């Protein structure tokens, strides 16, 4: 059993220059990574720094695709004029790598919407790849725009434009924000000015905490086809929120007592999400929660009994049994330089509600008052784009807002 | 202020935050006893028939 | 002689049977009287393990008592279920299950006279429950007029390890209730009470569980095994305890049953264990039976006792509580006695009730499942798999006129 | 934003008050009911063994 | 044969229980692990009476440890004698009572008691044929009056034709521990009015006065106390467990002693009592015991029966004695002192004899006197009652938590009328 990694831009492969970092660092059990990836990107410069750094001779060559010049923040240039002649090239690969496996869960692709690359030919690579496999799962595990926080002026456009095929493209999508994991980084590890290399190696906590289930054997073993049917109520409904407990200094850990009733709190309250949205505005739909390392299945079962008789949070009203739980023996790794102290146990919680609904809102706004006035629409027509798809596009997150709004009744 | 005057007022009616646990147990633990008193009754009555 | 294969499905199936090969194991072996029985499970255990994710075999391999199974018995899958009952029963049973029966027909006919089949599953899991339930459905077919049993966990709300839960335990007692001959119904509610209040351990791991429900096991087929003063097989209990074909589905209980800091200051005599086993916080199901009445009862016990102290016992216990047993049917208990009992013990004893209380649980379960069916959540997952809308209607008229012929006894 | 803050922490407030349980509450009053028919049905018992 | 379970309540009823059971456990050879070890076929006879044979040689006691704190648990297994108990029998909350009796009788009273219940009904069942309860406990705190209190009620209500006995020190003005003392003791007795089949009256002077002329200690600890206490109490149950020449049960001394249903609060004696530099000095007859028993100052309650009159009275000897002293000595005492007697009823005295003394002595006795001194103290803590009740001191945590202003005006009528039916039969 094996799982390949897609890293799409320059967010998706230093995303992935941190989660291949940990999983060399981790390790028959190798098996389902040893690596099974692909780099791809439009500037070269990014790919070329893998290319001469240390994990040179880790990587074959071939393997570090990279184009010739990139798309520039330009959603219709990344996903029309320049990738056309680099996705063939891409898949064309990934097909032998999934040749080369024999019992293939799925792939899991890494790409911040904000961008071109991450989110143009982010989009073409997933419709080439849905109408050539079709049932093999790919996990979507993108970046998505803060709210206040930002770094570019045209994301609002590439953002809703990326989504309206993130929906009927993958199969389980967890969003994560930038602000939410600065918080995150300056409320619990305490760090005050953090770069993106911290951000991105609690990332690839999140993705190792949720494939130890495949690569060692545990109490609960779970699969990522498991995700498929325990998440997932609707067919369009697959945005998750995620959450990791515990995220923790190197002498705080010591120092406080972790077991496993707290931790399941810890992952619940709003001020440990990786997603910028307030989840007691909205009710959950179901939860999943993956143990590792020194779990029994008593504390846990216990601890999601608390969870269902406190008030503080509400469920919809059709899940009685809204969990999933899983747990793993061996205990999370740490990598020398990183802040994370050793924990015999970690939490990662990956849940679903209509909290999500909030950002789609919000999101609407900005790049409505954009459109109105037509602003910047004059670069991404001449790309090869038309003002039918942006009005489409538009109305499609309509219908998504009053979608969440009629499911949560 | 009038919104801090509301939010004073409704944290005093909830009668604190440990409250509903306590009422919500109480009231559980309160049907085991009946339960229990129900059975032994129930014993002495089919004791007293033999 | 008097024969009995097993087989095991999914990962709960697996782990649970690999205790119950230990126990059996060590049971059989100084006496003779171990050497002239052991066709029973033996010729290799006549087991057979059967999944869909290589961990579990793995790992039954891997653990002591774990080379003495035949790799050819272990009939298996590659791709795996995913909790999904419809893949369980209709995509990858499909070509799993027909290896199955051909290892199940060559075990069964190694042998000179069946008495039955012995499957261990459970009915929230996809590949456990629903293969599993295929499986009995084949092996009803070509052997009729043979036993089966079938010990099957149950979920709780109280222990809710997945969210499609009700969805599979619904659509599980639905072939249930035509296929097996008898069931014992279990869950982990009950399992992890007893092991807080009886045995008082502070981490419970499934390997206690299992050995919990493996004792059970081991009980119920003694009678075959070993020589008694009162003899009682599988069909005998059966026919004693079931007064309407389809109402089958048990309670258990397990005796003596004490925590290690009060192993020597108890005492073990027939009163003794008898105040235990009807004890309904001795139940391995969260079905309260002073909720409802006994249509009947019976109790296995081991060791060299008194039969007259039993008799009398069950009378007494018939009398005092008059009001939970039903009344169109006097002595509604049915006792059996064998002389040789479990290691590390001198006298136990094994409880199998037929209560109306067990209707609570699958009226239990169906609010949640009318719950989610109301407004389709997470149907289309077993829907665009081969499912349609009338089996779920289906499995909830059955469920709804089981409750009531339980009510219309009671 | 102050206001957006107290008003959640408001709504958290009225969420935790206590709320009278209904299908706990009756069950509660049926024990009773079933309890004293039980002593009543003693009584007579105990008279009728004398 | 006939058997006795033990219910010790609060932190003094659980050490005097403790020191009980080591000292019973000396007397029929039972080793610290639970083994049997005697000799004598005497001692294997009559052990169903308070132990159970578990498995291999394994004697249990029959009693059960209830109170509201983990400390007093804890205590007792720590102790030598203290692994005999079987560890399903500590039936134990954990909040606790603060000494305050409503929270012992209505508040904590109520999430406890019925799982102190099913033990109590579980060591019941487990005998054949009951010859009573036997619960020791205390007046003055909160966890042993109104937790034992309650208990007494409900088991008195299930098992009615059955005899009971309660143990139970009682609070004196000079012996003030706590300082709500009177509004535990009025409640508590008037509780015991209604209740219990006969109740023995103890309290802490007695205890010091006893261990500082006649047993001559310098350091009395609470083991010396409760190692006296628990002589008086073997010393009440000896009949039942040992053959004699004059045998005299439980219920026989109750029918016997008790000439009126509510007047059945006892003062109690043992002898000998000696010092270790009169051991030598002294003899061992039946006169010798008598005077060293039916004295003023040896009496284990601070009430002198001399400021009053005799009812009745009883005396349990032990060890191989001639019948004949026992009568006439009993015959003696009554004779020269005719005053101190009540007249209306000729020979107040009841007698019995068995014949096997406590280990290491040749002859001991058991005094057990219904006087009509004991009035003394109902008075005694009544006006203190009512001196705290009249501006309701120390009420709010009674009337806040479900007593009210009639139950406290009904104890003192209770009390009031009690005193007065014992000054009328007097
Ligand atoms: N978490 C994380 N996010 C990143 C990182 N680098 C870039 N981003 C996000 O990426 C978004 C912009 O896309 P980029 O990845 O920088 O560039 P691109 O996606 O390759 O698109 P082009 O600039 O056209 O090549 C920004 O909003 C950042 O939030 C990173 O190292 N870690
Ligand atoms: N007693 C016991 N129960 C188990 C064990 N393993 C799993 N379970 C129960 O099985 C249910 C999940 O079964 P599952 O693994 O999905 O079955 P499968 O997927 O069909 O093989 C949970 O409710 C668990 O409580 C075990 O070793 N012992
Ligand atoms: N004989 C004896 N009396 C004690 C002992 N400990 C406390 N007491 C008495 O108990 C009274 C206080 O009662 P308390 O121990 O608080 O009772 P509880 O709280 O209900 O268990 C005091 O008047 C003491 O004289 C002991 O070890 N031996
Ligand atoms: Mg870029």
């Amino acid at each position: 059993r094996e799982v390949i990694s897609i890293h799409i831009g320059q967010a998706g492969i230093q995303v992935g220059n941190a989660c291949w970092e940990l999983y060399c660092l981790e390790h028959d059990a190798f098996n389902t990574f040893f690596p099974r990836c692909i780099f791809l990107d439009l500037e070269p410069t990014v790919v070329d720094e893998v290319r001469t750094g240390t994990y040179r001779q880790l990587f074959h060559p071939e393997q570090l695709i990279s184009g010739k010049e990139d798309a520039a923040n330009n959603f219709a240039r990344g996903h029309y004029t320049i990738g056309k002649e680099i996705v063939d090239l891409a898949l064309d690969r990934i097909r032998k790598l999934a040749d080369n496996c024999t019992g293939l869960q799925g792939f899991l692709v890494f790409n911040a919407v904000g961008g071109g690359t991450g989110s143009g030919l982010g989009s073409l690579l997933l419709e080439r790849l849905s109408v050539d496999y079709g049932k093999k799962s790919k996990l979507g595990f993108t970046v998505y725009p803060s709210p206040q926080v930002s770094t570019a002026v045209v994301e609002p456009y590439n953002s809703v434009l990326s989504t309206h095929s993130l929906l009927e493209h993958t199969d389980v999508a967890v969003m994560l924000d930038n602000e939410a994991i600065y918080d995150i980084c300056r409320r619990s590890l305490d760090i005050e000015r953090p770069t993106y290399t911290n951000l991105n190696r609690l990332i690839a906590q999140v993705i190792s905490s949720l494939t130890a289930s495949l690569r060692f054997d545990g109490a609960l073993n779970v699969d990522i086809t498991e995700f498929q049917t325990n998440l997932v109520p609707y067919p369009r409904i697959h945005f998750m929120l995620s959450s990791y407990a515990p995220i923790i200094s190197a002498e705080k850990a010591y120092h406080e007592q972790l077991s496993v009733a707290e931790i399941t709190n810890a992952a619940f309250e709003p001020a440990s999400m990786m997603v910028k949205c307030d989840p007691r505005h909205g009710k959950y739909m179901a939860c999943c929660l993956m143990y590792r390392g020194d779990v029994v299945p008593k504390d846990v079962n216990a601890s999601v009994a608390t969870i269902k008789t406190k008030r503080t949070i509400q469920f919809v009203d059709w899940c009685p049994t809204g969990f999933k739980c899983g747990i793993n023996y061996q205990p999370p790794t740490v990598v020398p330089g990183g802040d994370l102290a050793k924990v015999q146990r970690a939490v990662c919680m990956i849940s679903n509600s209509t909290a999500i609904g909030e950002i789609f809102s919000r999101l609407d706004h900005k790049f409505d008052l954009m459109y109105a006035k037509r602003a910047f629409v004059h670069w991404y027509v001449g790309e090869g784009m038309e003002e039918g798809e942006f009005s489409e596009a538009r109305e499609d997150l309509a219908a998504l807002e009053k979608d969440f709004e009629e499911v949560g009744a | 202020s009038e919104m801090g005057s509301t939010l004073t007022t409704t944290r005093n009616n909830m009668g604190g935050i440990f409250s509903a646990k306590e009422q919500s147990t109480a009231v559980q633990k309160r049907i085991k006893l009946l339960e229990n008193r129900l059975e032994k009754a129930y014993v002495k009555y089919n004791q007293s028939i033999t | 002689m008097r024969e009995i294969v097993h087989i095991q499905g999914g990962q709960c199936g697996n782990q649970i049977g690999a205790k119950f090969w230990e126990v059996v194991s060590d049971e059989h072996g100084d006496s003779d009287l171990q050497l002239e029985r052991i066709n029973v499970y033996f010729n290799v255990p006549r087991a057979i393990l059967m999944d869909l994710e290589p961990g579990t075999m793995d790992s039954v391999r891997s653990g002591p008592y774990g080379q003495i199974f035949r790799p050819d018995n272990f009939v298996f899958g590659q791709t795996g279920a995913g909790n999904n009952w419809a893949k369980g029963h209709y995509t990858e049973g499909a070509e799993l299950i027909d290896s199955v029966l051909d290892v199940v027909r060559k075990e069964a006919e190694s042998c000179d006279c069946l008495q039955g089949f012995q499957v261990c599953h459970s009915l929230g899991g996809g590949t456990g429950s629903g293969m599993g339930t295929l499986l009995i459905s084949k092996i009803r077919e070509e052997y009729p007029d043979r036993m089966m049993l079938t010990f099957s966990v149950v979920p709780s709300p109280k222990v809710s390890d997945t969210v499609v839960e009700p969805y599979n335990a619904t659509l599980s007692v639905h072939q249930l209730v035509e296929n097996a001959d008898e069931c014992m119904v279990l869950d982990n509610e009950a399992l992890y009470d007893i092991c807080f209040r009886t045995l008082k351990l502070t981490t419970p791991t499934f390997g206690d569980l299992n050995h919990l429900i493996s004792a059970v096991m081991s009980g119920i087929t003694c009678c075959l095994r070993f020589p008694g003063q009162l003899n009682a097989d599988l069909r005998k209990l059966a026919v004693n305890l079931i007064p309407f074909p389809r109402l089958h589905f048990f309670m258990v209980g397990f005796t003596p049953l004490t925590s290690r800091g009060s192993q020597q200051y108890r005492a073990l005599t027939v009163p003794e264990l008898t105040q235990q086993m009807w004890d309904a916080k001795n139940m391995m199901c969260a079905a309260d039976p002073r909720h409802g009445r006994y249509l009947t009862a019976s109790a296995l016990f081991r060791g060299r006792m008194s039969t007259k102290e039993v008799d009398e016992q069950m009378l007494n216990v018939q009398n005092k509580n008059s009001s939970y047993f039903v009344e169109w049917i006097p002595n509604n208990v049915k006792s059996s006695v064998c002389d040789i009992p479990p290691k590390g013990l001198k006298m136990s004893a094994t409880f199998i009730g037929n209560s109306t209380a067990i209707q609570e649980m699958f009226k239990r379960v169906s609010e949640q499942f009318t719950a989610m069916f109301r407004r389709k959540a997470f149907l289309h997952w077993y829907t665009g798999e081969g499912m349609d809308e009338m089996e779920f209607t289906e499995a909830e008229s059955n469920m709804n006129d089981l409750v009531s012929e339980y009510q219309q006894y009671q | 934003n102050v206001l957006n803050k107290q008003r959640d922490d408001t709504t958290d407030a009225s969420r935790l008050t206590p709320g009278e349980l209904s299908e706990e509450q009756a069950y509660i009053q049926q024990l009773q009911d079933e309890m004293k028919q039980i002593d009543e049905e003693l009584v007579e018992a105990e008279a009728k063994n004398r």
